[PDB]
């Protein structure tokens, strides 16, 4: 009934999260959460990302900086608030204020 | 009270009242008018400049009104009479300057005031839209600015004034600077009045650098050009060679700030309105301290070195911050 | 279209009055409220940068203490990654409150279900401990970004439906109103005219046969 | 008191020359006699309708909304003998009382009497309603010559001071009990509590008065001046200092 | 048929009609008031309380104004002869509380109601504000209430009596109570009023407790003490202790509601109406359901009982909540 | 130039005039009107279909105006005489249809047009209020189309005919499909009408996907179907062959459109409004300049021939979009 949380990023980031305590799998033992190991492209990425947004118990989504660059015209398109997505910083690449999704609808922040 | 060759003189001797209140016969309302041009017109012919200002040009109306209906004459516009409008056209045609009739060659003028009352401030009441479209100057006082503390209450957007091309020939020979100076102020005036509303929605700090300076220097205007305190002796009357000088340093203010930000927008030390502020402090005191300069105690000559001091100063911190 | 098409009467002007000033009330009333969702959606503006400064530091030690953690205990995030069984902490949807507005916020909830338990009973220790105990400070801050961003989004739409609608009554309703009572008073003073009309010509009349009368 | 009545079934040519006998007698008691007299003349829109008859009974034809053309010279030629007058103590003041028609301000009694008056108290339907008496809704409300009226030798040094905060006040009261349907009181800051309990405090002790409570201005204002006392001086951003120092004490 | 003395009479012993077809000439629609008026006089002067129903001062209006028309004078407003106003006033004035003359001592009365029926619903309609401008009373109309079928129709907020003042010393002699509740019928009703703009202009969530408590109570008052279906066999008349009971036990229900949520208020177990509705909805609809009491076969004392219970009733469940 | 027995004839051979301009002698638009209907008559009785067309008749009720004024008679609303209405009505009922006299068996008719110029552009004027009140077809006219060049101008939801019904005895065996395809246009339309005023209030966000066709294919009706340009020889004269066939491909086009938006709403694959106009920008502007067909140098069977590959055209791309 209650909402999960979902995440994709590094091995590294997604063991932080997992330790934290928010993987589970699923009744149809699909992870809400993808490991973006140098294998997966930029479409299986995106297609994760909209699986996520699509379902209605994920809530939470978190995703870092530069996936979120490369997901972006997905991010776009999201425009409903309750799949929260938050772009997050990395050990692999730092994060930034400028362009996130969200902050979009800002133009007073100079 | 008024100074004539260095003597306090009752304004009496030099004014004459057609007063008459609301109770005084209906015929004597819709004369006053007419008594007061006449007059007016008598002292004209003498080569004077007399100046006529009705009080209640919508009160002289309705006494029209009032008399129409009694003679029970056909009601136009919203009860007005037939020929309120023609009333009111030969009423204000007879201001102007003339040349006098008769031998010694002689030059009048009278100058009509007439001031209007709008309902609420309605101006498509007959009477109101008679008078502003034959009037050629509107001053548009302001109740709001009054209760701001805007004094004179004039709102310098609704006002306006018909004769500045007519003035051209006489700006150019005396003031000679001062219609330029006049444009840009007036422009400076309308940017703040479209900038209130972006600072509404986005807030003060999203304005460029421009935008900044304009808003600055426009409340630096608002404040110690336009508003004057009449009640002192330092600015109750400001000789016009004491105006253009205020705003001729205002607006060489304006445009150094200007230059300042716009050359320097595409360098690393790029100039800003708080860089200017912090650094002109002194300057932009003086600009707003300059109403208080005294004709009667500083003379003519002190007050326009004084300005041109003030010019020279602003621009040596312009240069050197630059 | 330009007017209401009520007939011009008194009672319609005494209508057409009345709705114009339940337009202006309506007018003040938007406007408020879009002022006041206004100042929440700035607010939460501030907080979520304010957030997210404060995000771009902890998760920064949150991936430090990944480091240490890897240092001794050498590389976990395959057990972690395949241990994954049922989450530990989730998330229940909350409502908040602005003007009318609701506004939805997260919950952060626990289960209890840590399956990673022991997995540094040898080695890792204290060390992932503290890798858990950071990613759980970390999590909290993201549920707190989360529930601010999501008041966000749907303040910003209120808001703009808010100002949408504000708009609309006063350069739609409202001058349709006052045209509309404009047209009123004018043809009202045509009646009077009318009126005045008839009574002039029944008076002449009534001269003509009392002079007729001698 | 010098009481004139003109019943609804008296004549309407004696309606006409009832305000001309009592202001005839104000002129009498007050520019002879030398006393301030008061002169309230209730119903001047019945007099408006006496006025209609007579105009109709001589055959002229009817003006705006049916009154004569010649009301404004008429309600002036009763209003205007008023004023203090050059070199005699007395005075006549004037509280003309007007039912307006439909509630219609610009009805041409009320218009020509807003013209020719200098002022206006409107009595509120709504305040009637809630049972606030007397319900004079003091927003819409103005008297031109206050300034004149009050203050030092007069009433006393802190009177237009107190006026200008009390409907400053009041208008901010209304505005927070306007926004206070819209964002809810517990989303209200503590100073529109404090402006929402002046307007209650205001509308209950300071308005609301009841038929026989007379108050002399000094006690209206000590009363104003406990409204006020809701307030920390700071949001009294309309009452100098040297007057806050003064009076806010206590 | 009427009970008097235990014995049922027919109304027709102490009535008489006046009756004027719409059709029935001009004259005697403007006669017709003035023999009611006389008869209504005539009973009166020996010491009766006669009542008087005038069906519609509007067509009497209608008869002067075409009777002036004939006569040839010049019209008011809308076409009426200028004497309207004075017709209506000689008329109305007839009424009122007589010492009659003649030695045995006795007092009559004639009590005058006057129906008006402006073109529209007009409240500006000359007969309308002549009339208003003399009668003590005005059962105003409410045309929403008429099309939503809620019966009486007066327009609560714009009906007024000026007999107030008067009846109170009778209220404080004979029903004590009823002037306060009186006084919190109407404030609640335009509390009720000023809310409901807002409900409808943005919402009802934002609500509070104690405005909930107004719009819920007003409600109450609204459905189930000012509607009352004359049709009905207990609602055809209602007698004064059943309205005032009526009245008492909806304010002081009220009363309750507001001091439940005020000392619940800051506090951890705060009251709401959403807990008031719950707990004692039995309540509510046994206030709903006081009007059923039928005094012809109820006993006063049975219906004063009743009332009396449901005080007991909510005192009890209102210190259970609580 | 109109064809007769294969010969071409100048249609003033069958047109005759009866002028009096507007700076004429007054009283002769009275006599200008009447003889025009006489002559009329006169060729209906020759079994003659004739057709006059009163330029303006507010002119004749005007002249009618300053005719009573002289004579100083008691006026109607707005001055006109009482008689207007008796005067318009006993003109406009000259027109019918009619068996003519005499014993050669004929049938002849004589339609009328008169043109209303309304002071002030509305149709409250008493001359308008009267002519609908006498005439069977109105052909309401905008300011806000012809503004726009909306040419022909009339305002297609206040106007009627009511003749429609006779009519369509004729339609329904000569234009077979033409009631249908008239009865979905004027409902499109009052959709369209219904969907203005929440777009101008709410945006065009919240429409349905069928609501964002029915105002796209009303836009169509609107600029491609009802305005027409006279003035061109394409659209000068619009046979109703054309007129039947142009409205049936915008109705088919509304047709199709809504089916494929109905049939895959409920669908993954959604057909949406912008899809069709993405996909149809051809067949969009197809239907768009199906008016600029010429009628004499496009023959009959050409004009109905491209219509038919329109509709080919049409459903081929909803088969391939679907």
């Amino acid at each position: 009934r209650g909402k999960l949380i979902a995440v994709i990023g590094d091995e590294d980031t997604v063991t932080g999260f997992l330790l934290g305590g928010i993987g589970e799998l699923n009744k149809n033992r699909h992870p809400n959460f993808l490991v973006v190991e140098k294998d997966t492209t930029i479409n299986e990425i995106e297609d994760t990302f909209r699986q996520f947004l699509n379902r209605d118990d994920i809530g939470i989504i978190l995703i870092n900086q530069y996936i979120a660059e490369m997901v972006r015209h997905a991010l776009d398109a999201h425009q409903r608030s309750i799949p929260a997505v938050l772009e997050i910083p990395s050990k692999e690449h730092p994060y930034d204020a400028a362009k996130d999704s969200i902050l979009r609808r800002a133009k007073g922040m100079f | 009270t008024m100074e004539v060759d260095g003597k306090v003189e009752s304004i009496m001797k030099r004014t004459a009242l057609v007063a008459n209140t609301s109770n005084m016969p209906v015929a004597a309302r819709e004369a006053s008018i007419y008594t007061g041009i006449t007059l007016s017109e008598y002292f004209r012919d003498m080569g004077y400049h007399v100046s006529m200002m009705a009080d209640s040009t919508s009160r002289w109306a309705e006494a029209l009104r009032e008399i129409s209906g009694r003679l029970a004459e056909m009601p136009a516009d919203s009860g007005y009479p037939a020929y309120l409008g023609a009333r009111l056209a030969s009423f204000y045609e007879r201001a102007g300057r003339v040349k006098c009739l008769g031998n010694p060659e002689r030059e009048g003028s009278v100058s009509i005031v007439g001031a209007v009352s709008p309902p609420g401030g309605d101006f498509s009441d007959p009477v109101t839209s008679a008078t502003l479209g034959i009037v050629q100057v509107f001053w548009g006082l302001d109740k709001k600015l009054a209760q701001r503390k805007h004094f004179p209450s004039v709102n310098w957007l609704i006002s306006y004034s018909k004769y500045m091309r007519a003035l051209d020939e006489y700006y150019d020979k005396h003031f000679t600077e001062f219609v330029p100076l006049r444009t840009k102020a007036k422009e400076i005036l309308q940017e703040e009045e479209d900038l209130a509303e972006i600072v509404q929605l986005v807030g003060k700090a999203s304005l460029a650098e421009t935008d900044k300076i304009t808003l600055e220097v426009a409340k630096l205007i608002k404040d110690d050009f336009l508003q004057q305190n009449g009640y002192t002796p330092y600015d109750r009357f400001c000789p016009f060679y004491k105006t253009v000088g205020m705003l001729s340093n205002m607006i060489s203010f304006y445009d150094m700030a200007r230059r300042a930000v716009e050359t320097t927008a595409q360098s690393d030390n790029k100039i800003t309105w708080s860089i200017i502020r912090e650094h002109m402090g002194e300057i932009l005191y003086k600009l707003s301290s300059m109403k208080f300069k005294d004709p009667v105690k500083d003379g003519e000559a002190k007050i326009k070195a004084d300005y041109a001091q003030l010019l020279e100063d602003m621009q040596n911190a312009f240069r050197s911050l630059e | 279209k330009d007017r209401i098409e009520i007939f011009p009467s008194r009672m319609a002007q005494t209508i057409m009055k009345a709705r114009l000033k339940g337009a202006q009330t309506g007018r003040n009333l938007l406007k408020k409220k879009s002022d006041a969702l206004t100042l929440r959606f700035r607010q939460i503006l501030k907080k979520i940068i304010e957030t997210k400064m404060l995000m771009g530091e902890v998760m920064r030690e949150a991936a430090f203490s990944l480091a240490e953690a890897k240092f001794t205990a050498g590389d976990f995030s395959t057990t972690v990654i395949q241990n994954v069984n049922k989450a530990q902490v989730k998330i229940r949807a909350k409502k908040d409150n602005v003007a009318g507005v609701t506004l939805p916020v997260f919950e952060h909830y626990h289960e209890g279900t840590d399956s990673y338990e022991l997995t540094g009973l040898a080695r890792g220790g204290e060390q992932l401990a503290k890798l858990k105990r950071n990613y759980a400070k970390a999590v909290e801050l993201l549920v707190e970004l989360a529930s601010l961003q999501t008041s966000f989004v749907t303040l910003d739409e209120a808001i703009k439906i808010t100002n949408r609608r504000v708009n609309a009554i006063e350069h739609v309703i409202i001058p349709r109103i006052e045209r509309t009572l404009a047209y009123i008073i004018t043809e009202l003073d045509e009646r009077e005219r009318e009126e005045f009309y008839r009574l002039k010509k029944i008076q002449e009349k009534k001269k003509i046969i009392k002079e007729k009368s001698e | 008191v010098c009481l004139f009545l003109n019943l609804a079934n008296d004549p309407t040519i004696e309606r006409i020359i009832t305000p001309r006998l009592a202001l005839t007698t104000a002129e009498f008691l007050a520019y002879q006699c030398e006393k301030h007299v008061l002169v309230i003349l209730t119903d001047m829109s019945s007099y408006a309708e006496a006025l209609r008859e007579v105009s109709a009974a001589r055959e002229e034809v009817p003006g705006r909304r049916g009154f004569p053309g010649y009301m404004y010279t008429d309600l002036a030629t009763i209003y205007e003998r008023a004023g203090r007058v050059e070199g005699r103590n007395g005075s006549i003041t004037q509280i003309p009382i007007l039912t307006m028609p439909n509630d219609d301000i610009t009805h041409p009694i009320p218009d020509l009497t807003g013209y020719i008056t200098e002022g206006q108290i409107y009595v509120d339907r709504q305040l009637h309603n809630r049972q606030i008496y007397p319900p004079i809704n003091v927003l819409p409300s103005l008297s031109r010559l206050m300034k004149s009226a009050i203050g030092e030798g007069m009433t006393r040094k802190d009177h237009a001071d107190v006026s200008n905060q009390l409907y400053a006040c009041y208008a901010i009261g209304k505005d927070v009990q306007a926004m206070k349907a819209v964002v809810g009181e517990e989303a209200l800051t503590s100073d529109d509590l404090l402006y929402l309990e002046f307007l209650q405090k205001f509308e209950k002790n300071f308005i609301t008065q009841g038929p026989y409570e007379n108050r002399t201005v000094y006690e209206t204002l000590d009363i104003g001046w406990q409204l006020l006392r809701i307030f920390p001086k700071e949001m009294l951003k309309r009452i100098p200092q040297s007057t806050l120092s003064e009076f806010y004490p206590r």
